DNA sequence: CCTGGAGAATCCCGGTGCCGAGGCCGCTCAATTGGTCGTAGACAGCTCTAGCACCGCTTAAACGCACGTACGCGCTGTCCCCCGCGTTTTAACCGCCAAGGGGATTACTCCCTAGTCTCCAGGCACGTGTCAGATATATACATCCTGTGC
DNA sequence: ACAGGATGTATATATCTGACACGTGCCTGGAGACTAGGGAGTAATCCCCTTGGCGGTTAAAACGCGGGGGACAGCGCGTACGTGCGTTTAAGCGGTGCTAGAGCTGTCTACGACCAATTGAGCGGCCTCGGCACCGGGATTCTCCAGG
């Protein structure tokens, strides 16, 4: 009923037997009014299928009126050199800036009306509620859509309260939490069809609910390459000290406020605390690896790394992690470099071009869980360790697949470190929960 | 070259303006972790309410100011402009510190 | 039958409530016995205070060019007035901010 | 191993800050000591304000400080407080 | 659902209304007026209970609630409030 | 001989001749001592009462009592007052 | 039969009538009900109270080469000590005079 | 009567001063604190009268006027 | 002849009456103008002995504080002599 | 810049008066027993707010700097004002006496208030929508500052 | 001394938004009627304390004078502060993620305080005496002030 393969109006775009039955799909949402969430997360041109359907509304219908792709900051260059290259002809235009910037181009551009699509950051959109709702939109698109997973927020109400005629949601992982979330979501799409709360009388119904409005596929199935990926669950004890701390703060002087967070940072390394660490002097020996359990592990594990292919990728949930492992890599005096949220954005990308350089001296490459720009083509590493494992399995699957992508021919291997009888099991039961309601809602 | 101001006319634009204002001066964070530092000696893990922090600030505020009053009535009793650490201690005798 | 209730904020021309003020008195361990004119009394009294502040507010307000009143309206109705600046002398109006006030000798001249 | 300190909580509360507050009392000139002085005064305050709020919520059997209770404590010291319940 | 929390926001809109019919008021000025009857009735009553307690009595009257307000009040402001509670307890006890 | 009238006399005495064997007292400083006494335990009953209050409670207990010394005395007398206290009821449990 | 009456001043080891405090606070009305050991402790927070005032009055009169305290010696012992300055700072005893105190611009130079 | 605030006298206003702490005065300082004495008075005098005439009486005593330095925030000790 | 200096003889009388503790007001000029002032506020009124006594305690107590204050305030503005300036300066930071 | 004079204050004795300290009397309040009832302690489930470790953006506000200028401060000179002392006048102070109002106590009696039950109607929590009050721009007006001319 | 040139500030106008004012539904406390008890008003009596008056005395105040010291105005100066400007950063906002701490309605239950009647000893009032404080007096030491 529809074209198979790229259409005429997309300049080098190929459409490679994933496109096309995207944007059928898409084109037949539209024509069936229903809005739709696209899921078939990092791996698939998400982008591009968004492109060639504004393309087809554009050329093939002649409503090309108020268009809206909401964005992070972080893609916007990426999107409009796609919207530049894919699809010339639906020129389109893009706010990003200070608030004289933002004077200047309403009063140049978006005000004069010649612009077609216009291209915002999320914090832009709360800035300009009143100069964007002028505008009668035609189609809301929202990548990354686990941002509005919540409602009862700005950005939620916000993107609610605009008038439009339909909406499209790219997202990788809908359901994170619970189906609190996925209904939130629904809500938002359907205005009306979803305004409750509420093997058979589950998996079944949910199914058969969520099919008219949502897509999954895998790389796999056509691509068929890029080996698996075995994870290995090292479970480590603690030190004496380690034990003694666990105790005090597990009992009841320091402050001791969320019991939770305290125990978290103590099943780590107990130097995160005060008063573990020695006197007045600072003597980086001892005072170290050979205190902690998992640091043991660490200096245990990390020589057979050198002695075999290496590159080993560290993931970690707290920047104060990350400066231990700076001060033993130092002590140990190896190769290494520290990205976080706290880098400044320029210094980040350079990092990554230097740890993906044909010859990379550097062995350690330290990254927060969930302080990446949501892309870091970390192609050329083979080990990922998982030092510590958050609430959000979803989290976790997306750190270890940004480093597997395409490029990548060594099978990646991931290692995650758990500390046995303690709350880290109770943090990866959570864990186990959440992702198999997830796999059982929307991988099927 | 450029257009400068005498050194006093600035000054008395933001008293006006500042008398003619109401908000809050200090800024939240800063006051809150002074108050949970203050609270924290005189007992530990103590959790504040959003409105007590307020309160505390408006009550610093409205007794600082105050103070600032009574401060500039005594440098200009001592044939004054500027304002004092005597001046400053001196109200707070007289007040019944 | 049974006469129908007036309430004793109506019977005495009031509108603030007696009754509530009697019970707030007899509750708040003042002294055992409470008469009967007492909370008459004192909801008058709180009536025309009420009233006093309220008017100085407003005619500040109607100054102001605003139709609401707000705690900078109240504290100017409270400032610039004897009787209501002795009364609520140690009083903080929270949003209040102060009364204009420029000492003489810092004026340029 | 790591460390970074930032600075004094009391240094939270900036000289422009403090300049402000003095323009709204109407002070005009300001000398480079009052600064230091003005801390002082305002540490003293807070600590009599927090001890007696602190010794309300004790007796009360709770660890949340309420406005009540700051309310309770400036009106004791004598500093009635309107607007907070 | 929830505790109920009385006040005298209604009491205090009909006298504003009373003595300005266009005007309103905010929320924060109504807390303002809540805490200052509340304020002047504690002050008047703890006035009451202490001269009752001089007196070596144990009935709080009309007499008392007028003594306290003319210790209270300064002076203009205290005459007409004593006329106010004059007029109402008069009103009062008429023929009621 | 008028209405008996009471006060802390005897019991200031003896506190006196306790700390001080030699040392006599005149009837201005017997005034002077008993309307201490008689202003101390007004302001603390008085602020045990509005603690009671505050709490929702209908009792004047040890407690109150405690909490209204430490907020009215300050530092090292609250801490000797609280021990003294503590200890004095610590015996009359005992003893009962 | 009974046996012998026992005071609870004795049962307390104070010198300070808990009966007569405990009648006082019933018949004050600062609350609707009284525990047992609250006279017990306002008791003994005033015996402290006094014990402290008491032996501060007498050192300072023995240091005046007498053997009676008059107020003289009570106002001297009370601002002479920094707590109970502070805790009878707004109070005025008669006939106490004043803390001698001379500027030390005024002095001779 | 009148004329009797002139007997608060000049020597005596010296001897007040001077266990002020005070060595030199001002001849204008008199009148002054006589409008000191006499609003401080008339504020105490004012209260006391209105304890008596709540009690039904016509002589003001010690201890009325000890109820009026006390709600106007000096306390006084040594007079019942 | 034999004169002093002018400032030593003040300083013996501020020893002196600094030492002393006796009244400094006569007391038939106090009690006329405590009468002529009640006159005012009720005619036809007696006092007792005890109420002019605390009066004339209360107000040179008064008296007292307010010229410690008032010499503050004039050392401050280096000067040694006290002005009325520096009464109204004391009364205004007072609070009246 | 030391001397020595002349006042002031300090110290030791002796005599007076009175007020503190002790000893009795009588009653009124506190101690002792017994009974009860409600107030508070303890549990339980719901739901809502605070905190701790972060991240990601944005931008107003803090920070450091240069520079000239009122301003604080020290020093001087003048003058009159306040102080110190002796004289005369005045009124407090003291003691004493008389007279009468008025505070203080006691005995009766009644009316005013606590306490209860019944009914219902005012007041409170909950939604909901519309106007008054921010906010943003472009004018128009008042203030100030310096150079220019006199 | 006076113009004009730049800069902040007020005013009109249009827009938007969220909080205030109103209507609904329901429940709980106030009003009506009744009873019973004692708190307080009312009259009478006493006696204490206030007031009014007088006369002698003596300190205290009023007054005048003379002169040295402090207040006040003026001048100079060199320095700390107010003003404008570029650079850095930390506040403020918007998010996740979870768990406890207290407000809650509901409930149970038990022990601790109120209450009553009896009875006795502690405390206030009254009366009486001795030693401590006070006052007067005389000798010794201290501090200030002029002179050379
Ligand atoms: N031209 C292409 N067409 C389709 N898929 C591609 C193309 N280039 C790369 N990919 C696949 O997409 C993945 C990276 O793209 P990705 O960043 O996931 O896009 P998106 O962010 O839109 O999902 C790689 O793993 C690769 O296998």
């Amino acid at each position: 009923t529809r074209f198979e393969d790229s259409p005429s109006y997309v300049k080098w775009g190929k459409l490679r037997d994933y496109q096309v039955r995207g944007l059928n799909w898409l084109i037949s949402l539209y024509e069936n009014g229903i809005n739709g969430i696209l899921a078939d997360e990092m791996g698939l041109g998400k982008t591009l299928q968004t492109i060639s359907l504004l393309g087809y509304m554009k050329h093939y219908r002649n409503i090309p009126g108020p268009h809206m792709v909401l964005v992070p900051k972080s893609t916007l260059h990426n999107w409009m050199s796609e919207f530049k290259r894919w699809v010339p002809t639906l020129r389109s235009v893009c706010l990003i800036g200070d608030k004289e910037q933002r004077a200047a181009f309403v009063r140049d551009v978006l005000l004069p009306g010649e612009w077609d699509v216009c291209v915002t950051s999320y914090e832009m959109l709360i800035k300009e509620k009143s100069v964007f709702k002028k505008f009668n939109w035609r189609y809301l698109v929202i990548d990354e859509a686990h941002r509005i997973k919540n409602e009862k927020s700005k950005l939620s109400e916000i993107v609610r309260e605009f008038k439009t005629t339909n909406r499209l949601l790219l997202t990788g992982t809908p359901l994170q939490n619970n189906l609190h979330e996925l209904w939130s979501l629904l809500n938002f799409l359907l205005p009306d069809v979803f305004n409750s709360a509420d093997d058979q009388k589950l998996v079944e119904r949910l199914h058969m609910v969520l099919r008219p409005f949502l897509l999954r596929r895998i790389k796999a199935d056509v691509e068929k390459s890029l080996p698996p990926k075995k994870e290995v669950k090292i479970y480590v004890g603690l030190s004496k000290m380690q034990r003694e701390w666990y105790t005090r703060i597990l009992m009841k002087k320091m402050r001791l406020l969320n019991i939770l967070m305290q125990l978290r940072k103590c099943c780590n390394h107990p130097y995160l605390f005060d008063g573990a660490e020695p006197g007045p002097p600072y003597t980086t020996d001892m005072h170290l690896v050979t205190n902690s359990g998992k640091m043991v592990v660490l200096d245990k594990l990390l020589p057979k790394l050198k002695e075999q292919g290496s590159r080993v990728l560290i993931f970690s949930q707290m920047t104060r992690v990350l400066d231990i492992l700076e001060d033993y890599c130092m002590w140990r005096n190896y190769e290494y470099c520290r990205l976080d949220g706290q880098t400044p954005h320029d210094e980040r990308q350079d990092s990554i071009n230097a740890y993906n350089e044909p010859n990379s001296t550097k062995f350690v490459f330290m990254l927060s869980t969930r302080a990446g720009g949501l892309g870091i083509n970390l192609a050329t590493a083979d080990v990922v360790i998982l030092y510590d494992s958050d609430w959000n399995p979803q989290v976790d699957l997306q750190a270890m697949d940004r480093a597997h992508r395409i490029g990548q021919t060594k099978t990646v291997r991931v290692f995650r470190f758990i500390t046995d009888n303690t709350v880290e099991e109770r943090i990866v039961e959570r864990a186990e929960m959440k992702l198999r309601l997830d796999s059982i809602v929307i991988q099927q | 070259k450029p257009h400068r101001y005498r050194p006093g006319t600035v000054a008395l634009r933001e008293i006006r303006r500042y008398q003619k204002s109401t908000e809050l001066l200090i800024r939240k964070l800063p006051f809150q972790r002074l108050v949970r530092e203050i609270a924290q000696d005189f007992k530990t893990d103590l959790r504040f309410q959003s409105s007590a922090v307020m309160a505390l600030q408006e009550a610093s505020e409205a007794y600082l100011v105050g103070l600032f009053e009574d401060t500039n009535l005594c440098a200009i009793h001592a044939k004054r402009v500027t304002i004092m650490p005597k001046d400053i201690q001196l109200a707070r005798r007289i007040r019944g510190e | 039958t049974r006469a129908k209730a007036k309430t004793r904020s109506s019977r005495a021309g009031l509108q603030f409530p007696v009754g509530r003020v009697h019970r707030l008195l007899r509750k708040g361990n003042y002294a055992e016995r409470v008469g009967a004119g007492a909370p008459v009394y004192l909801a008058a009294v709180l009536e025309y205070l009420t009233a006093e502040i309220l008017e100085l507010a407003g005619n500040a307000a109607r100054d102001n060019k605003k139709t609401r009143i707000i705690p900078r309206h109240l504290q100017l109705a409270v400032r610039n007035d004897e009787e209501l600046n002795k009364l609520l002398g140690r009083v903080t109006i929270a949003q209040g901010g102060v009364l204009p006030n420029i000492q003489s000798v810092l004026l340029p001249k | 191993r790591h460390r970074k300190v930032l600075r004094d909580n009391i240094q939270g509360i900036t000289k422009p800050a403090i300049r402000r507050l003095a323009r709204r009392g109407g002070v005009k000139r300001i000398s480079g000591l009052i600064y230091e002085e003005t801390r002082g005064v305002l540490k003293v305050f807070l600590e009599n304000v927090i001890r007696d709020a602190v010794t309300y919520t004790e007796h009360a059997k709770r660890k949340t400080v309420t406005a009540m209770d700051v309310v309770y404590a400036l009106k004791r010291q004598g500093r009635t407080l309107y607007g907070f319940g | 659902r929830k505790t109920r929390k009385e006040s005298y926001a209604i009491y205090v809109y009909k006298v504003l209304k009373q003595v300005h019919p266009d005007t309103g008021i905010s929320s924060k000025a109504m807390s303002i007026m809540n805490s200052f009857v509340n304020d002047v009735f504690e002050r008047i009553a703890g006035e009451a209970s202490r001269l009752a307690h001089y007196n070596k009595r144990s009935t709080i009257t009309s007499r008392e609630i007028q003594t306290a307000v003319r210790l209270l009040l300064p002076g203009e402001l205290a005459k007409h409030a004593v006329s106010e509670g004059t007029k109402a307890v008069t009103k009062y006890t008429s023929a009621k």
